[PDB]
């Protein structure tokens, strides 16, 4: 140990990341007609506990019928999962929602379902995210959206109100404009712009207010005479290849897994 | 310095699907070894999976009459389900394994007197006949019987199912439903026997058993 | 003479988030469309990328007691064999303690592989006893109470001597099924013959009664961890598995 | 051709299963060609390219998801208000679209089943579990019925990754049914 | 200076199921757009195609 | 982390190094975190070693944001005994830094 | 048989001005779509392309006086350490004199690097004195008035003899932080523990009192320029930083 | 004859001027390793006897 420490017994890796593949394949038997020594061990000892488990004679499983391995985070979370949804009531108004891993913030004012679950499987996250948002209802409604990084000015969260920000400021942080008639959906990438090294969901109050946020999104409508239908917005997030995940946590207990029950 | 032998506390023993972990163990004692009969006491192949499971057995047996109209179903059998029964040795294997996959060989025979005429058709249909055209039974692995010609037929098939194996104790749907219908009315001249009995033989092939179990139902 | 014509195919402006190929963004907010390198600075090099990471870490799924009062051949605990199982729970903070194994598989429709039950005994160098662990191949609902200990030895199983220098017996339950994969029916209203989640049930019998003096507990508790090897799950879905109240 | 249905009220949903069952007669079952074809053999497995045409309405937001055999899903062959968490729905992989911008959707259905294969010719029991590829669910939104009607038509096409094992005797004519309309 | 222009041809968003070339899906529900190998396991090798 | 249970005692504990806060993680899955298991009949000590894991590039002592590590020690299996044995066992916790990188000399204290 | 079909993807006719890849025009007004060569004719060859251009030019951020009346160890001026700082100002024409360094960084969310404080003295070859410049690592809001001069020598700092052939001491404040970059919170309503703009504060102490005869001023003024090296800013934004009224 | 692994009772650990003797020991668990900032969070020499 370079830290000036010494020991007589060893120190092996405990709970090592990505140990085996997630699809049945051959990376004979898997164990058999020999003697299952891995049927007994002293779990308290980290070394011994890694001894491969084996109890009876088995054969090699074989090959899975499907191409890709569904257990590769990149591919799994590659399926843009649900994030949140809101609805505009008056014209020339705006909504601003934060992207917060916080296990504390319960939906709708917080991370829901899968996304909630996923982001609490590990301690640190960093890297871009591909947000995609679906428009529901209205038509011929001009709209705009911008990504605001943690620690900067931005209209009050989880609240529909008249923007209090200079058009200049908004556009300046990089923004996008669209119209319900011509589209009905937007898929744009959110940058890893933060003064932190990474963000986390599992935290306590204080840090849970600064270090638990990727950033924020703000959507502002225009030309929406409410003589028209209603205007709904739904947001979904998908992890990118440039996204990283460090240190595995114990998954959230079921009682804390919540979902925004609707339809 | 001489080391003096002391027993080996922990150890693991077992056979087939039974393992034991012992903490205050010791070694195993054995005497003599396996002896081969210089003069065998029995000349038949020693019992084996094939011996007892992959052999033939009489499933069902019925009659075919002059009264039986065209297409009359002379027999509808859940081949597999039928084998699963104390009546046959193969049971001893099935009765103790939860699931198993396999192929089948069916032999159907009869004994019509050359003074009789007509015929039947025997088909191995997977699952159920559903609403398939009786007239197209030839499509399924079949055997045709004609009095003037043959009095036997043999069909051999592999495992065909939606699942990777059949569950005996409590099945989902029969693997095979062997159907035997009148292919051409069995007529005769005045005086001849107005019938002919019929039997059905079956056996498993490439019998793959899985998961020993104590259940019975 | 500019001449590049293309036909507008079906599914115009349709959105699909089933996979990344269609879920990935089509433009970016990032200046100059830049990207990011890696950086394990404060991540201690522990970079994660596969759920295996969790599914192979024995987590605590259940605790059961072994009493002297338990006679030979008495069924002590019965467990269904499927990743989704777990019964641990703490009163306050009020929570339902799911296992790692479970928390992962709960998000899949199908699964297959060798589930691994680890039994950790908490005795004293002065107790003595043996427990027989027995896997009965089948489905998650098979009456099994009608099984003599003797009867159980027919199914694959293992016995363990508690009194010892070792503490945990590992039960590697071989994938035995009539189907290539089992399904997460724990989402459906009721149950249907054939739509099963487990490949059978596990049983804890009293092999040799628990002996001891009198200045030590009248019993010995046991922890049951659960993890899987050669695990495979596919067909993503969302569901927070509840507790299996045995 | 596979099937067709029509929405009457707003914020409702329909869920139809893809079942080879020769038993289930249309409209609540496989019709015409598809019915015929899937009974020519015993076992099927492999992806399928579903394509669905939208008829009528406009500026109607919609969503659809593929649900594998053996999992939660709104009651079959019935128009009703969904009883499923938006989360759950989207989680199984879903798609969103709008009548104005399109009018048709061609997406591939996966071979996600705990079975080795499925079959049409079966008997009751198995005919309830092993006769289904999976299920599709379509949910509308923003459809003030002051508008026209909203019809949906579904068609299936076999893919190259599809397999067909063991030839059966074709269904007799009396069992070949078609959803007579126009 | 991004300059990729194409003209919108006839038959916009038209659907045709006459053949596979136009009937085949344009996207998939399958995760990661995967595919499937063959498997005659319980099909006894009797693969049909004609 | 070490203890001293008399062989006449039985039961066990679990010790986990959790970054930040336990949040709502499943108590039963504590094994996931860098941990050490204690069982009377077996071991009376456990040792865990970890690197810097945080959201920030360093910890601020004078006025921290959120604790880097929250070491938790819970009863993994009730500690029972026979009539007469000591009904307890004291426990201690040892800690030390590794690869200590200090930065920015300052006169402050709080 | 013309057969080029493409599917209309999401974000139909959407506009994005976040980066150039999507902001650049898709057609041009210029005849024949021509272009232009370079031409420094009347530009004296001074072609600009990087904001560094400004951020490395010491600009005047603040002026403070050093009086004889100031006793040893008396705090003379306190400054937060972040590019955004500047306090200079002229009455009429009414204006708030931002620095180059500042005017640039004000348009970014994040920044990191070595800020450089240049102290220019305006004495006479007849004064004599020393000033101690002290950087106290931290955030933009740390009570520091409770710091003896002596106490300050613990933090990194530098002393300067005013009377001399030289005129400016350069203070290169090393990037010291718990985070890779600091943020432009000067846009937010209030302040939040952790969201800081500076890496600490700089302090000017009186090392040796200002001595002199009597036919020269009773004090000596000092200019404080500010510039940065190894500077890095990213995440564009718009904000006109106001004056930091110390 | 296969020997089956059993923990190592006695052992001695410690660091700098602190030593421990343990009789009912087991091995030490460790995760990940030391990481070097590809982008330093601070450029001053890390604290050392000389530094301070
Ligand atoms: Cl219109
Ligand atoms: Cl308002
Ligand atoms: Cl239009
Ligand atoms: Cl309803």
């Amino acid at each position: 140990d370079d830290s000036g420490g010494f020991s007589t017994t060893v120190s092996t890796e405990q709970n090592v990341p990505d140990p085996q593949v997630g699809i049945t394949t051959m990376r004979m038997d898997v164990s058999g007609v020999q003697a299952p020594v891995g049927a007994i061990t002293t779990i308290e000892d980290p070394v011994l506990a890694k001894k491969v488990p084996e109890t009876f004679p088995e054969l090699k499983p074989g090959e899975s019928r499907h191409t890709s391995d569904h257990m590769s985070i990149y591919k799994f979370m590659g399926r843009s999962h649900f994030l949140c949804t809101f609805t505009f009531n008056s014209n020339n108004k705006e909504y601003t929602f934060p992207i917060t891993l916080s296990s504390t913030s319960n939906p709708p004012h917080g991370l829901p379902s899968t996304l909630r679950w996923f982001f609490n499987l590990f301690q640190l996250y960093r890297g871009p995210l591909d947000l995609t948002i679906i428009i529901t209802g209205a038509t011929d409604v001009d709209g705009m959206a911008w990504f605001t990084p943690v620690g900067l000015a931005v209209d009050t969260p989880w609240v529909e109100k008249e923007s209090a920000l200079q058009i200049d400021y908004k556009t300046a942080l990089g923004a996008v404009r669209f119209n319900t008639r011509r589209t009905g959906n937007i898929q744009i990438r959110l940058p890893w712009y933060s003064y932190l090294y990474a963000v986390s969901g599992a935290l306590d109050g204080l840090g849970d207010k600064t270090d638990s946020t990727f950033g924020l999104v703000s959507i502002q409508i225009a030309n929406y005479n409410h003589s028209d239908e209603y205007l709904s917005f739904s947001c979904y997030l998908s992890v990118t290849e440039q996204s990283e995940f460090y240190f595995p946590r114990a998954p959230l207990n079921s009682n804390a897994m919540l979902s925004t029950e609707s339809m | 310095e001489q080391m003096i032998q002391s027993v080996d506390r922990t150890a693991v023993t077992g056979a087939s699907y039974f393992t034991s972990v012992d903490q205050s163990s010791v070694h195993t004692a054995e005497v003599g070894s396996h002896q081969i009969e210089p003069l065998k006491t029995s000349v038949d192949k020693p019992g084996s999976k094939k011996t007892q499971g992959e052999k033939f057995f009489l499933i069902h047996s019925a009659r075919w009459l002059t009264t039986h109209a065209l297409f009359h179903e002379v027999a509808k059998l859940d081949v597999v389900k039928l084998l699963y029964n104390e009546q046959f040795a193969v049971q001893g294997l099935l009765r103790y394994h939860t699931y198993a996959r396999f192929g089948i060989e069916i032999q159907v025979q009869i004994n019509p007197t050359p003074f009789q005429q007509g015929g039947l058709i025997c088909a191995m249909v997977p699952g159920d006949q559903s609403y398939g055209s009786i007239a197209s039974l030839t499509v399924y692995p079949h055997g045709l019987l004609n009095c003037n010609i043959n009095n036997v037929v043999r069909i051999k098939v592999p495992f065909i199912y939606t699942r990777g194996a059949y569950h005996f104790k409590d099945p989902q749907y029969p693997v095979w439903e062997l159907t035997i219908r009148v292919w051409s009315e069995l007529n005769i001249g005045t005086g001849t026997s107005a019938y002919t009995s019929l039997n059905v033989l079956a056996r498993f092939t490439d019998l793959e058993l899985h998961g020993l179990t104590p259940l019975s139902t | 003479m500019m001449r590049n014509e293309t036909r507008v195919s079906t599914t115009e402006n349709v959105v699909n988030l089933s996979n990344y190929e269609d879920a990935r963004a089509k433009m970016s907010f990032a200046l100059d469309q830049e990207d990011w390198k890696s950086d394990p600075s404060q991540g201690g090099g522990i970079k994660i990328t596969h759920f295996t990471t969790w599914t192979s870490i024995p987590t605590l799924a259940a605790q059961f007691p072994f009493n002297a009062s338990d006679s030979v051949g008495q069924q002590i605990k019965v467990i269904p064999v499927d990743p989704y199982f777990f019964q641990m729970t703490n009163t306050n903070p009020d929570q339902k303690c799911i296992t790692a194994l479970a928390s992962i598989c709960q998000m899949f429709c199908f699964w297959r592989g060798d589930l691994v039950f680890d039994f950790q005994v908490f005795p004293t160098k002065y107790h003595s006893g043996r427990l027989l662990f027995c896997f009965v191949p089948g489905n998650e609902l098979i009456d099994v109470t009608g099984i003599t200990l003797k009867q159980a030895t027919t199914a694959p199983c293992a016995v363990m001597d508690i009194a010892g220098v070792q503490s945990t017996l590992r039960f590697r339950v071989p994938w035995i099924s009539d189907t290539p994969y089992r399904v997460n029916r724990y989402t459906k209203e009721a149950h249907q013959k054939g739509e099963y989640t487990a490949i059978g049930k596990l049983i804890v019998y009293c092999y040799n009664r628990l002996t001891s003096p009198s200045n030590v507990a009248h019993h010995v508790r046991v922890n049951v961890y659960l993890s899987a090897i050669n695990l495979e799950c596919f067909a993503p879905l969302y569901h927070a598995m509840d507790v299996t109240t045995q």
